[PDB]
């Protein structure tokens, strides 16, 4: 479930 | 002013560093910003993705008119929809089915087709899909995590030009947050062969401090934070790592856009925190040196700027 934004 | 071009891409790069005024004072040493999101398609992926298309075809792994697939919900989706249309490529994204509309709109704006995966599986749901498509279809991926031209651009063409912005003056530190690791990396290297005694900085966040030897975590850091360690970030490269609270870099980020004129993104706020802290440190006289990815405006539907 993790997210990250790149 | 440049003279014209034949294609935007030939824009990518060469961008503008400005001296902080107002957030710290004249007792630290000098902080220095350089705006990369200049860049003409908004952040400083515009060089990761032209770099690695660039290179996929001067090695014949692509031609004009394939298609590349990347698993990203972040700048990375932007950077490569923006190149690829540029370069006349297709481009495929996989993401969780979280993105926004204003996203789709915006990758859909340049011609990239989304392939939306379920949301509870985040990243790795996205991932897993790309790897896939990969296999099942031959796509290129560019795979900005562990392709070496990520941080190569940034030793051809970042690092030099901080060196020409700074000739005539040393930088004592180099501060870069780290999504995939390529800034520091490639920056790093480029200023540390100049400059031998600068100090160079790994910034993550507090609450997901992977670099630092935890674990990873939730945080709100947009364009850091990936969970693992990118093959992409030379973990020899920095001497020290700055952990930033994801409240501590949003206040960051309003005090510069109001005090300073300069309208950045969250990770850009925790660049400068970082920064700054660095700079008390350091002293009156000293220089130091880092980077803002991204701007504000592609952040209003945060809470970032939600007064």
């Amino acid at each position: 479930g993790y997210m990250f934004y790149i | 002013a440049q003279k014209p071009v034949d294609n935007i891409t030939q824009i990518i790069g060469g961008t503008p560093v400005v001296k902080l005024r107002n957030v710290v004072d004249d007792n630290a040493a000098d902080v220095y910003v350089k705006l990369e999101y200049q860049n003409p398609g908004g952040s400083v992926k515009d060089r990761i993705a032209l770099a690695m298309i660039e290179k996929a075809e001067r090695e014949g792994k692509i031609k004009p008119g394939d298609t590349i697939v990347e698993p990203t919900s972040g700048n990375t989706g932007i950077g490569l929809a923006f190149v690829c249309a540029a370069k006349g490529y297709k481009a495929v994204f996989t993401m969780p089915e979280t993105m926004s509309q204003e996203r789709r709109n915006l990758l859909k704006a340049y011609g990239a087709e989304l392939v939306l995966t379920p949301g509870s599986e985040a990243m790795k749901g996205a991932i897993k899909k790309a790897k896939e498509l990969k296999e099942e279809h031959g796509y290129f991926e560019p795979q900005q995590f562990e392709n070496p031209a990520n941080p190569e651009v940034h030793e051809l063409t970042t690092g030099p030009e901080l060196l020409q912005q700074f000739e005539g003056k040393t930088i004592d530190a180099f501060l870069a947050g780290v999504g995939t690791g390529g800034t520091l990396s490639g920056v790093g290297k480029v200023l540390k062969k100049e400059y031998p005694n600068i100090e160079i900085v790994a910034i993550e966040p507090e609450a997901s401090p992977v670099l630092s030897g935890g674990e990873p975590g939730p945080h709100k850091l947009q364009g850091l934070g990936a969970g693992f360690i990118p093959g992409t970030l030379n973990t020899e490269i920095y001497d020290s790592i700055i952990k930033v609270g994801n409240d501590t870099a949003m206040e960051m980020s309003r005090r510069v856009a109001k005090e300073e004129g300069i309208l950045a993104g969250i990770s850009s706020g925790a660049a400068i925190y970082a920064a700054i802290q660095k700079a008390k440190e350091l002293g009156k006289g000293k220089t130091v040196v880092t980077v803002l990815p991204s701007n504000g405006e592609r952040y209003l539907s945060t809470p970032l700027y939600s007064f």
